[PDB]
């Protein structure tokens, strides 16, 4: 259960190349990979690449080619050749030593996160107030705006209104003193 | 066309997620300026339509005709977070500018610990109390409402107020004695 | 115009929605995911499947326990028939 | 805080979509967490049911305790059953104009 | 209102009234 650390490799990884990962993992100090790698048996002779996959040694091996940032550190160890048995990565991708599993935990962490947001949502709307017998039937822009009973008929006044800028020309304003 | 099947699943989930995000962003603009007359029923319908339809597709596009996640490994072509103007035409909605040391924790399984941390803090609170009504609780009440919803209206496929025979018979016996003798 | 047809359609829609809310909210009410049938992940996907009830489960139970009385009052108010067709309390 | 919460939800959705798109482009024992999640979901469902029952028995219990002045099915009928029936121009029902026998002016 | 009150344009007539409540 040691994928949760968000540690990094800085100087215990003088390099994170294909074999340089095995030699970095030889010297776990402090965070670069597991102290329980083949660190010690890889460092008995020298900073090397045998304990990666060639000899039977559980080091942070070149599980695949990655020179640019860091090879995908897999604690590669199998008594026959051509296999790495995975639990994590000492690579510098995402700047951390994550779990190196599939999209499963990635999306599931995405969704646990969004669900944090969602429960926030549900409660936030929850107890604002409720509709009741009357919507929130409790405690027993609306009053007025323009005109309630403002009937036409004599609206005819309108009709004449349509005479007046005409009986006489509106003067220009353009002055908001 | 086996590789195309896996590529179609990624585009389908991404397009639906982008559409749901755009709908949530557009609906939020009308719920911020017009804060008055905001009913719980109308707001709940939009969120339910935007979350559920996306979650169903996301769950279906992962456990149905998906490539094995044990052989293939996630590995990018190169590690260069350079801002190029010829790379923004491959996502169509996101990934505007990719940087390297600008985001130490922004993308990690959507970081929002509320389940793993809780299970780690309460990893030991029940040894031999239950463990029988939690996993074997799928047979207590199996059917309680599924055998009463399809035998009311769907199983049928009404008082009569008008008599058609009485209408035609009374009309012919009123004009004359047609049918009496 | 025939508003009785619209009233019957509204009543049928309300009944169907109530039946669905009573039925579409039992996918996790009768089981607690005792087995791991998810081929992708059972620790990060199955845990988030039930912690996301607000988007999956509680998204229907919210309106499903609120629209019932609302629709009941709406139907009881829009149709205040008072139509015994004889107006019993008139000759009295 | 309506606009603040709206912007927060929009930013969260944008971050989720960006993380999903980035992941898509890059791809191209005694824990019982599910049990605790199911227990929390059942507790939330029970709380929602209790809140619904409380809103029902609190906002609709007006006429159940004592008949008081209430337009909802308790006051509108008293005048209606006494004066007119259901009619709607916009919200107007049964104007008193004696038009049944007036024949003078509407 | 204060603001700037620069509402010039023209029109200066219309009606701005309401009483629609008699089956019409």
């Amino acid at each position: 259960n040691l994928l949760g650390i968000s540690w990094v490799d800085s100087s215990w990884i003088p390099i994170l190349n294909s074999g340089s990962v095995l030699d970095y993992f030889s010297e776990r100090s402090n965070p670069f990979y597991d102290r329980t790698c083949n660190n010690e048996v890889v460092k008995m002779q020298r900073l090397t690449l045998e304990h990666l996959n060639q000899m039977v040694g559980i080091e942070y091996i070149l599980l695949h080619a990655q020179e640019p940032i860091l090879f995908i550190i897999r604690k590669q160890q199998r008594q026959s050749p051509a296999q790495v048995i995975p639990l994590a990565d000492y690579y510098i991708i995402a700047g951390v030593i994550y779990q190196a599993p599939d999209l499963g935990s990635v999306i599931n962490s995405r969704v646990l996160t969004a669900v944090h947001g969602i429960q926030s949502a549900f409660d936030e709307a929850m107890s604002y107030c409720r509709y009741h017998p009357s919507k929130g039937y409790w405690w027993h822009k609306a009053k007025r705006k323009e005109e309630p009973s403002s009937i036409f008929q004599r609206q005819r006044v309108d009709a004449l209104l349509l005479d007046l800028r005409q009986k006489f020309p509106p003067k220009f304003v353009q002055l908001k003193p | 066309r086996e590789e195309k099947q896996l590529e179609a699943s990624l585009d389908a989930l991404l397009s639906q997620v982008a559409d749901l995000k755009n709908s949530l962003g557009s609906f939020i603009c009308k719920l911020e300026n017009e804060y008055g007359r905001l009913t719980w029923p109308s707001v709940l319908d939009s969120f339910a339509l935007l979350s559920g339809q996306l979650n169903t597709l996301n769950k279906v596009l992962k456990h149905e005709k998906t490539p094995l996640f044990r052989n293939q490994v996630i590995i990018p072509l190169v590690l260069s977070p350079d801002r190029d103007e010829d790379l923004m035409r491959q996502t169509e909605g996101r990934v505007p500018v990719f940087s390297h040391e600008v985001v130490p924790d922004h993308l990690r399984t959507k970081p929002d610990p509320e389940v793993e941390e809780q299970e780690k803090q309460l990893t030991t609170d029940a040894a031999r109390i239950g463990a029988d009504a939690a996993q074997k609780q799928i047979q207590s009440l199996n059917k309680m409402c599924s055998n009463l919803l399809e035998k009311i209206s769907k199983e049928e496929r009404n008082k009569q107020t008008f008599n058609p025979t009485d209408t035609n018979a009374l009309v012919a016996a009123v004009a004359f004695g047609k049918g009496l003798s | 115009q025939s508003k009785e047809t619209l009233l019957q359609s509204y009543n049928k829609r309300l009944k169907d929605d109530i039946k669905s809310i009573m039925d579409n909210f039992t996918e996790i009410i009768k089981t607690a995911k005792i087995e791991d049938e998810t081929q992708v992940s059972r620790a990060t996907q199955g845990e988030q499947d039930n912690y996301e009830m607000h988007v999956r489960a509680a998204n229907i139970v919210r309106a499903g326990e609120s629209l019932m009385k609302l629709v009941s009052d709406l139907k009881q108010f829009l149709i205040l028939n008072d139509f015994p067709s004889v107006n019993e309390a008139i000759d009295q | 805080w309506p606009w603040d919460s709206v912007r927060n939800n929009l930013r969260s959705a944008l971050t989720e979509m960006c993380v999903l798109y980035d992941v898509l482009s890059i791809v191209r024992n005694p824990q019982t967490l599910q049990l605790i999640s199911k227990k929390k979901s059942l507790a939330g469902a029970a709380q929602i049911l209790l809140k619904g029952a409380e809103r029902l028995t609190k906002s609709v219990t007006e006429n159940q305790e004592n008949k008081l002045q209430r337009d909802f099915n308790s006051e509108l009928l008293r005048l209606r059953q006494h004066w007119k029936l259901r009619k709607v121009g916009d919200k107007i029902l049964g104007d008193l104009s004696y038009r049944s026998a007036g024949s003078l002016f509407p | 209102y204060y603001k700037f009150p620069k509402k010039k344009d023209v029109e200066f007539l219309p009606p701005q009234l309401p009483s629609d409540k008699f089956k019409d």
